[PDB]
C-alpha cells in the first residue's frame, strides 16, 4: 500500500474487530476491547458501494451478437459479421478485466488511506499527552477512563485537561 | 493506558488481482461474472419457444407432409431447430434468398396459416394429381407440401393461361411460397405441361417476377434428377398479388398472416431439452439465472442477459487486505 | 500571531459525480458535451446544400417532368430529401439497385446534365410519341421523364434493329439511365413493338446488359397494369457505351457528367427548413455550434462534428472540493 | 479525500481568498489578509490543464455513422450496419463516462494532496517556534512581522532566528 | 553523524508523458510500440509465398497461357500480386462472383491441378481449334486458357447435344471453372455453333447453372467485340458435376483439388521483394521482428504479430522521475 | 508529485546510488557511502513488473483487418468495412494512449510514495535521538558506527541505547 499503514507501520489486522473496517483497541483499568470507527467505516462503505454500482451501471449494455447465416457466396460478409463481433468481444473483455485490475488496485489504496488518516487524527488529538509506539498504539501519560477513551474516538479529545 | 489504530481482518481466503499484484486475500469482494447455465430451454417472458423436432425451418414453414404436427397457426419466444432433423426439402432444389427468409422468420413472433389461393383458382388444369415419392407423408407414400400445389395437365389439351389474385385486406403481411419446375428432359416436359415456351409470372404493387423452366438432367437426390426453384416473398399490407402462367407453376397454395416481433428475436441450433420453466434470460447453450454484471456462457441469447466476456473471473475487491495474525 | 494553509471556496452550485461520491459540489469544472442544436440546415464551407423539396431522389434523378425546378446542373454540400415528396417514380416499376444508386449519388459533389444520345440517335424509328398520363408535368397531362425517351414504333413497317454509341472522352464519370418496357398484355406489346421477341441490349469495356421483356399485368399503379425496368450504371472515363435494340428501349436521351466528394457526403431525409447561415457542423436534427468534445444530439452529420455519445452530461472537475463557511 | 485534508482536518474553505486555489492567511500586529501561494497553484493549473486537453485530445476521432439504405431482401447487412454503429457508440459512450468518473475522482486527491503538502512545507519550516493547532493553523511563539510571513510563505523561513 | 533517505537519478533522457505534465525525464521505461519494418517478403512458418509475378489471380487461375510458370501444383503460406501484372482476362470478359473467388482463394493453402474433362468426353464436336489472337502464349500468337476448351462445331453438321459428368470421390473440395460465349452478331454465332436456340446448362445436388448467349457487338477489347461469361464454383466431397450444352460452352478443362486453411490466409497487392528469410509476423509494407505489443506499419498481416495502432510511441514509465544533480 | 517526497522536501535524486531505486545515504566516522534499500526497491520492481505484464496480456489480441474486395455495386458493404475497421482502429489507439498516460502518472506517484514511506520509516524509528533537517537528512545527537547505521536500515534500530 502506498500510504504505508495497511501490513505497514501497522503490522497486522484484528480478527477481533468485526463489527467495521476501520477502528480501535483501547485497554485502562475497565479492562480492553474493539470498536469500529463507525464514521470512517460507513463513509468507505458508501463510496465503494457507490463505485461498485457505477461500475455495473456503466457495463449495463449489452453488444448482441446474432444467428443469421451466409451462403458460401457470401464468405466476405460472414467474415465481416465474425470479425465485428468478435472486435467487440475483445474490446469488452479488455475493458472488464483492465478496469477490474486497476479499480482493486485503488480500492486497497483507499482502505490503506483511510487507516492512515484515522491514525492521524488520534495522533493530532493527544500530542504531547500520550507516547506514539510506533505501530499505531499510544500508550497515555496519564489515566484515561472510559470517557476519556470514547472522547479520542469521537474526536473531542479534552487536551488541556489531565 | 493506550489505544490503538488498526483495521478488519476475518478468515477470508478470496482472493483479487490488481495491476501491482497476483493473489491478494481480501476481507470483502464480490464477483461481477456468471459461469454458471442451466442446461436447458425454457419460457420466455412466459411464452414457450417453438420446437422443430425433426424438421428443418424450410420443411416446417413449406409444408412437408411429414411435419403436420407443426402445420397451421405457432406462436413463440424463439425457435429452436434440432441439428439432425431430416425433413427439409424433400422434392431436391434450391430455397432463394433462404438466409434472408431465415431472418425474417427469425423477426417474428407467430403466424396464422390460411387459404390464399384455393385449388379452383386456377381454370382448365388438374391439382389433384401433383404428388411424388420423393415427398412421403407418414402415410401415403407418395404426397406434396402443404402449402403448395404441383399443377398439371388435365385429360390432354393444351396448358391455358391459368390465373390468380389476392388483395390483402387484412392489417399483417403475408409469407408465401411458390416454385418453378424443372424437368429433366423434354418429354416428361411435355408428358406434364405440353408443347410450346412456358413460363411463370408474378407480380405485386413493389415487385415482379418471371422465370422460364430450365430443362436438365441434375444428379438424383431423392430419387429425381428434375429440379424445384422454390420461392418466397412478403406481401404487404395494402398490396394485391396477381399469378399468371402456362405451365411449370408450382402454385401457391397455403400461406401464412406474420406478426413482427417488438424484441430481438432468435433461431437457435442446439440438441438441448425444452422443459417446463421460467426465464428472463436464455442462451444458446442454457439458461442464466442471475443479478450478475458479466457472463462467459454465450454470446447468442434471448432475453435480458448480462454482458458476454471471455475472462473466467471479474472479482471486485471492497473490503481491505487481509492480514490475520 | 499565526498563520494558516487553507484552500479555495466560493459560490459555485455546479456540481460533478465520482467513482465514490455523486453531486459533489466543485469550485471549478467544465462541461465536455453539447445538447444544444439550431433546428435548421445550413452551408457547409460555405457551399449551400440541394433541397429535394417534392421530389424524391429518383424523381429528381430520372428526370420526373413535375422536378423542373431541379433539372441541370447541381452543386451541392449534401442533399436534402423532403419525407413527403410525391414526384418518384411516376410511371410503375423498380429502380434497379436503387440503395447502390442513392449511395453514390451520396458519394458526389455535382453533376452536369448534358445530351448523351439526342433523339435522331434511333434511326426507324419514333421518338415523339412516348409519353404517358402517369407522368403529367405541370402544363401537359401526358408526358414523360426529361433523361429518357420512350421509343415507339413508327407508322407499323417492324422494329427495326436500332444502335447508338458514346466514347467517354472526358474526365469525369457520367451517370446515365435507361429503362425495359414490360406490357400488360400481348396486343399492346404488339401495338408498340410489333411481333417477334425483342430485346435490349448493352455494353462497355466493363459492363454487359442483356433483357427480354416479360408480358403479364400487374396490379394497376398510378393507373398502369404495366411496368418499367430502370436502371442506371456509370460509364468511366475512357470507357465507351454500345447499345443494341429492336423493341422495348426507355432509350438514354441525358445523363450526368458526376464530380465524386473528397469529404464525405450525406443525404439528410428531414422536414427542417434550410435557411441563410453558415455552419462548419451539421446533423440531420440541426447545427452544432461548439467547441465542445462530444454531443449528444445525432450520430448523423456531415462537417467537423464533436464524438456522439448518449450522455446527458460529461462535467469534468477542474477545481476542488467547494466547502464554504 | 484520501490525503485528509480538504473537508478533513481543515474543516472548510476560505471564500475570501479570490485569487488561487490553496494558500495562507496570516495574522499579526499589523493585521489579517489571505494570500494564494502561487507556485503550487500554477503548478495544479497546468497539470489539469494538461489533463482536460490530453483527454480533448484522446477523444478527437468520430466514428461515422452513415444515410444507406437496405432493401427488404437485406435485412442481415441492415441489422449488420445497425449492431455495428449501436456497438461503437456503447464503447465510446463507456469510455466517455468512465473516465470522466475516474478523472474526477483523481482531481479530487490532487487537490487535497497539494493542500496536504502545502501544510507539510509549513509545519517543517516553523519546527518548535509555533505551535500547531491541527486545524492548519500555527500559533508562532515569536513576534512575525510582514518579511517573516512572506518568508514563510516563499519556504525560505530562518528558523534560527527569533 | 548522519543517515540521509534519497533516490536513484541518472543519465537518461528518455521521457514519458502522463495526464498532469508532458516530456518527464524518467530514470527506466520501455517501449511498447514497434515502427520498423523490413521492407520485404519472407517464408511464414518455414512456407514460402506464392509470387504471382506478371499475371493476375485470374490469369493464373484461369490458365492463361503466358502464366505457364505457374501452372500446375502450387503452395502458399499467402499470396502476392504485383500491381502491373498484365495477364489476367486475356479474351475480353467477366468473371463472375470475382471478388467471392478471391476471398475462397485466399482462404487456400494448396491447390493441386488435374483432369477433369479429357477433350474426349464431348462427343461430335471439335475441341482443337478453340484458340485466339487475344490469348497469345509466348510461342504461338493465338492460344487459349490452359483449364478451358473453346469448343467449336466440326465440319458443318448441327451442334449436337454434348454431355460430361464427374463424382468428386475425394476428400478434397474442387475448384473449377467455365464459360459460355456471346458473339458480336449472329452470323459469327451461325459460323461457330450453327443455327437454333442455344444453352449452357450445368447442376450439382446443390447447384443449378443455365443461361443462353446473348448476341450482342461490345467496344473492342484486345481486338475483340465478342464476351466471354466465366464463371466458377466448387465442388465438394461426394458431389457429382453434370454438363449438358449444344452451343456456346467454354468447356471446364483442367481443375483444382483445394485445401482450404486453418490459419488465415493473404492475398498482399505489393511490388516489395520476396527473399530468402524465415519470420513470424509479415505485413502487406514489410516483416516485423519484435517482442513489442504495438505496431504502426501495418493493420494488415499474416502470422503473429502486434497489434496495430496509429500511435508514434507508447513508452511505458518503469522508474521514477530523473532528477540529477 | 502527490506524495511530496520525488523532486519535493527531497529535492534531487543520488547519481551515486546505482544498485537501486530507493536507498540511504550515511555519514560516519568510518566515512560516507550509498546503500540501496532492497526490501523497498525489490518490492517496487514486482510491483511495476507485474503491471507491465499485465498490460501487456490485456492487450495480447489483435483486430483484424481482410484484403476482401468489393465491386461497384458493393460501396454500402465496402464502406461499411472500412468504418468499422478503422473503428476498431481508434478505439484500440485511443486504449493503448490513455492507458499509458494514466498509468504513466501513476507510476510516479508510486515511486514518491515509497520514498516518502521510506522517509517515514526511518523517522519513527529515531524520534528523539536525532535532528530532522527537512530534506530527508537525520543528524544522529549520539555516536552512530556501521552496526548503528545498518540497524536503522534493516529496522531494527535499537532506541533505549545510546
Ligand atoms: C464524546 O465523548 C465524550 C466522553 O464520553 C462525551 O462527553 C460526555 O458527555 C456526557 C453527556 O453527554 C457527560 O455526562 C454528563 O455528566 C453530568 C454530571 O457531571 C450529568 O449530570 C449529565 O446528565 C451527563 O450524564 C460526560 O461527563 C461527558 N464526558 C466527559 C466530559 O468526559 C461527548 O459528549 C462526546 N461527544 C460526541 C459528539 O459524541
Ligand atoms: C522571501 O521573503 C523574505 C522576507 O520578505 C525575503 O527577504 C527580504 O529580502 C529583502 C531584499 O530582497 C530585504 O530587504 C533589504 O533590506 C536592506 C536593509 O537591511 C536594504 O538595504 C535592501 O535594499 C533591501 O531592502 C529584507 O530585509 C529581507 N527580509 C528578511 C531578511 O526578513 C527573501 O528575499 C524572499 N526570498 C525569495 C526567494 O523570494
Ligand atoms: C540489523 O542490523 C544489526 C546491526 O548490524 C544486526 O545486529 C548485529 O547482529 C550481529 C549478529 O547477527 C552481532 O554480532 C555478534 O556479536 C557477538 C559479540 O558480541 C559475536 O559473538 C557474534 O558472533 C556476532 O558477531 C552485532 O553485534 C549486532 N549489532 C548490534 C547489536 O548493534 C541485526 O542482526 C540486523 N537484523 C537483521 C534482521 O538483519
Ligand atoms: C495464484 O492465482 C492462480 C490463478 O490466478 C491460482 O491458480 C493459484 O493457486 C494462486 N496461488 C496462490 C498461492 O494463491
Ligand atoms: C383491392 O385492390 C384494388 C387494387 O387493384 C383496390 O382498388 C381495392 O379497393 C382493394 N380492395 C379492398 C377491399 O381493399
Ligand atoms: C443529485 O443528482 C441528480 C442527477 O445527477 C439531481 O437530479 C439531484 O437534484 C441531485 N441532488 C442533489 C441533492 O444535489
Ligand atoms: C473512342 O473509343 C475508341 C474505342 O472503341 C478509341 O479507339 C477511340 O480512340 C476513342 N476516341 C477518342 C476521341 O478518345
Ligand atoms: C517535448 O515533446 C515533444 C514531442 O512529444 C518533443 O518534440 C520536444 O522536443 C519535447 N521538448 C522537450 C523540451 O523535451
Ligand atoms: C458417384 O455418384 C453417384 C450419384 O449419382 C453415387 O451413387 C455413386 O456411388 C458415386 N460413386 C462413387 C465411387 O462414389
Amino acid at each position: 500500500g502506498i500510504f504505508g499503514a495497511i501490513a505497514g507501520f501497522i503490522e497486522g489486522g484484528w480478527t477481533g474487530m468485526i463489527d467495521g473496517w476501520y477502528g480501535y483497541h483501547h485497554e485502562n483499568s475497565q479492562g480492553s476491547g474493539y470498536a469500529a470507527d463507525r464514521e470512517s467505516t460507513q463513509k468507505a462503505i458508501d463510496g465503494i458501494t457507490n463505485k461498485v454500482n457505477s461500475i455495473i451501471n456503466k457495463m449495463n449494455t449489452q453488444f448482441e451478437a446474432v444467428d443469421h447465416e451466409f451462403s458460401n457466396l457470401e464468405r466476405r460478409i460472414g467474415n465481416l459479421n465474425k470479425r465485428m463481433e468478435d472486435g467487440f468481444l475483445d474490446v469488452w473483455t479488455y475493458n472488464a478485466e483492465l478496469l477490474v485490475l486497476l479499480e482493486n488496485e485503488r480500492t486497497l489504496d483507499l482502505h490503506d488511506a483511510n487507516v492512515k488518516n484515522l491514525y492521524e487524527k488520534v495522533k493530532s488529538q493527544l500530542r504531547d499527552n500520550a507516547n506514539d509506539l510506533g505501530n499505531g498504539c499510544f500508550e497515555f501519560w496519564h489515566k484515561c477512563d472510559n470517557e476519556c477513551m470514547e472522547s479520542v474516538k469521537n474526536g473531542t479529545y479534552d487536551y488541556p485537561k489531565y | 493506558d493506550k489505544i490503538c489504530i488498526g483495521y478488519h481482518a476475518n478468515n477470508s481466503t478470496t482472493q483479487v488481482d490488481t495491476l501491482l499484484e497476483k493473489n491478494v486475500t481480501v476481507t470483502h469482494s464480490v464477483e461481477l461474472l456468471e459461469n454458471q447455465k442451466e442446461k436447458r430451454f425454457c419460457k420466455i417472458m412466459n411464452k414457450a419457444p417453438l420446437d422443430l423436432k425433426d424438421c428443418t425451418i424450410e420443411g416446417w414453414i413449406l409444408g412437408n407432409p411429414k411435419c403436420d404436427l407443426l402445420l397451421g397457426d405457432q406462436s413463440w419466444s424463439y425457435i429452436v431447430e434440432r441439428p439432425n432433423a431430416q425433413n427439409g426439402i424433400c422434392y431436391p432444389g434450391v430455397l432463394n434468398e433462404l438466409e434472408e427468409l431465415k431472418a425474417f422468420i427469425g423477426s417474428g413472433e407467430r403466424v396464422e396459416r390460411f387459404e390464399m389461393f384455393p385449388k379452383s383458382t386456377w381454370a382448365g388444369v388438374d391439382t389433384s394429381r401433383g404428388v411424388t415419392n420423393a415427398c412421403p407423408s407418414y402415410t401415403l407414400d407418395s404426397s406434396f407440401y402443404r402449402n403448395l400445389v404441383w399443377l398439371v395437365k388435365t385429360d390432354s389439351a393444351t396448358y391455358p393461361v391459368i390465373k390468380g389474385t389476392y388483395n390483402n385486406t387484412g392489417t399483417q403481411p403475408i409469407l408465401y411460397f411458390w416454385g418453378v419446375h424443372h424437368p429433366l428432359d423434354t418429354t416428361v416436359q411435355d408428358n406434364l405441361y405440353g408443347s410450346g415456351d412456358k413460363y411463370v409470372r408474378m407480380g405485386t404493387e413493389s415487385m415482379n417476377f418471371a422465370k422460364s423452366p430450365e430443362i436438365a438432367a441434375r444428379p438424383a437426390v431423392n430419387g429425381q434428377r428434375s429440379r424445384i426453384d422454390y420461392y418466397w416473398s412478403v406481401l404487404r399490407p395494402g398490396e394485391t398479388l396477381n399469378v399468371e402462367s402456362n405451365g411449370n407453376l408450382i402454385a401457391p397454395w397455403y400461406a401464412y398472416k406474420f406478426v413482427s416481433t417488438n424484441k430481438k428475436g432468435a433461431v437457435f441450433k442446439s440438441d438441448l431439452p425444452i422443459e417446463n420453466c421460467d426465464a428472463t434470460c436464455q442462451t444458446i447453450t442454457g439458461v442464466l439465472r442471475t443479478n450478475k454484471t458479466f457472463q462467459n456462457v454465450s454470446p447468442l441469447w434471448i432475453g435480458e442477459c448480462p454482458k458476454y466476456v471471455k475472462s473466467e473471473s471479474l472479482r471486485l475487491a471492497t473490503g481491505l487486505r487481509n492480514v490475520p495474525q
